């Protein structure tokens, strides 16, 4: 089962009795076949608790504090290019030139441009693909 | 003992100002004989401390708040925030009165009453004490 | 009612100081009813209630001084004493309120929130506003980028660095994210109680629920 799950991580079925989630593999093995069914019941609310809400809170929260961070650095390099033109006395090919960071503008633009599509749940593919990192991580701790 | 009345009007009567006499020992909280005229007719009541105790812890109040707030409202300690309002129905005998905030009002308490059987006595007597009262001042402020 | 549900969808969450624990909360109102959802970070739970159950429940526990249930609403509105009860699985909350100048009481008998709600209010949000913030992140880091190209245009001709103290090293995202794992993800991931969630993320989360 683990060899041929982690890397898809054969075909499967799956089927939702009542409450519970089916989970069928049809797959082949020694040659021979192997069929096997999984049966999930829905998972616990401490278990959701801890594997998604309390982790995906702490999700949240630190890539807040990613942002916040960003942002200060985003002000340093800032005030060092302002170091550079008011009192270095010196330009550039002015094919690069930055506008000075403020967080209130970036997130109203992030929130009415990049926002419909920054949060977008979709088939839970880029979340599994972009932050399991971070989950792992905050799991840890 | 302490007396205290006051001039007020029924809502059913807004053009007859009604008087509102109390009569009690140094605490309404301890019970009050009540008397409600319109210069014409007379009634009493009577209310005792456990009523207000009764009727205060109902209020989900700490009673002697509520007998603050009673001081407002019957002893015209009532300020310019206070809209206090009084109904009763001659008929039946039943007063009750409430308190208007949130453009709403709020049933403060309310009397079993009769009617006096001998008005003009009772007015007499609040009168010639009222008489007494002012003169007092008088002969005070001339001194002053 | 389903306007208090949608609403509440849309109300972000308060934080709760019980004498006990503390809580979070996002609550909708109207003059209808109310739309609540309750959590102590472990479990959720939910009430909904409109005007009638509101006039019943508020006689039974407080009875005279009478009035609309609307304005017990307009009072929940001005949000007093917390306390609750985990009843088997109706999380009783008790709150006992100063309302018409004095001593209020009511009870949220609220019972664990729904998976599909569930889903709808904290998961499918949360996971939306991660995401957002991972894309917030990298919109950041890129302008970053783009201010490193800037002083770099400058380090390669001239412009020497006056004030010596606002030197910046390259901006170098795996390095700066290894950092924030180590000297400040532990501060940072904590649960605690529930409050800087509150604090501060809640532009995010009324955002990613009109989203």
């Amino acid at each position: 089962l683990d060899n041929l799950l982690r890397p898809l991580l054969a075909t499967f079925s799956c089927d939702c009795v009542a409450d519970a989630l089916i989970l069928r593999v049809r797959s082949e093995l020694s040659g021979l076949p192997f069929y096997w069914n999984f049966h999930c019941m829905l998972a616990s609310p401490s278990l959701v608790s801890q594997h998604l809400i309390r982790p995906l809170m702490g999700m949240s929260l630190a890539l807040q504090c990613q942002v916040r961070e960003l942002a200060t650095l985003l002000h340093m390099k800032d005030l060092e290019i302002q170091d550079y033109q008011e009192s270095g006395a010196t330009l550039i090919r002015d094919r690069l030139k930055t506008e000075p960071f403020e967080e209130n503008s970036f997130l109203e633009q992030f929130m009415i441009e990049k926002l419909p599509e920054a949060c977008s749940i979709g088939d839970g593919k880029p979340f599994v693909m972009n932050l399991q990192d971070l989950y792992m991580a905050v799991t840890t701790q | 003992m302490e007396r205290k009345i006051s001039r007020i009007h029924l809502v059913s009567e807004p053009s007859i100002t009604h008087f509102l006499q109390v009569s009690w020992e140094k605490t309404l909280e301890s019970g009050f004989v009540i008397t409600l005229t319109d210069g014409h007719s007379a009634w009493t009541g009577t209310v005792s401390e456990s009523e207000i105790s009764q009727e205060a812890d109902d209020m989900a109040m700490e009673k002697g708040k509520y007998v603050g707030e009673l001081r407002k409202a019957l002893l015209s300690g009532a300020g310019p925030a206070d809209v206090y309002t009084f109904n009763f129905s001659k008929e039946s005998c039943y007063f009750f009165f409430e308190k208007n905030l949130k453009d709403v009002s709020f049933r403060l308490g309310s009397f079993n009453l009769e009617k006096v059987e001998n008005p003009a006595e009772v007015i007499r007597e609040l009168i010639c004490y009222c008489l007494d009262t002012i003169a007092e001042n008088q002969a005070k402020n001339e001194h002053l | 009612m389903e306007e208090l549900e949608q609403g509440l969808l849309m109300q972000p969450w308060a934080w709760l100081q019980l004498a006990e624990n503390s809580l979070l909360a996002k609550v909708f109102i109207t003059k209808q009813g109310y739309a609540l959802l309750v959590s102590d970070l472990q479990q959720v739970w939910h009430e909904q209630v409109d005007t009638s159950v509101v006039s019943q429940r508020a006689k039974e526990l407080n009875k005279r001084l009478t009035a609309p249930p609307a304005a017990f609403l307009c009072h929940l509105d001005n949000l007093a004493t917390f306390s609750c009860d985990c009843v088997a699985d109706a999380l009783i909350l008790r709150v006992r309120s100063e309302l018409s100048g004095l001593p209020f009481y009511w009870n949220f008998h609220c019972m664990l929130a729904s998976p599909s709600l569930v889903s709808q209010h904290l998961i499918r949000p949360l996971m939306g506003m991660s995401l957002a913030l991972q894309c917030q992140v990298r919109e950041l880091a890129t302008l970053l980028h783009m201010k490193d190209l800037e002083i770099q245009d400058y380090q390669e001709s001239g412009a020497t660095l006056i004030r010596d103290r606002l030197k910046t090293e390259p901006f170098e995202e795996n390095s700066f994210l290894e950092q924030f794992m180590i000297e400040k993800l532990p501060e940072a991931c904590s649960i605690g109680d529930g409050k800087p969630f509150v604090m501060n993320l809640q532009d995010l989360y009324m955002a990613v629920t009109t989203q």
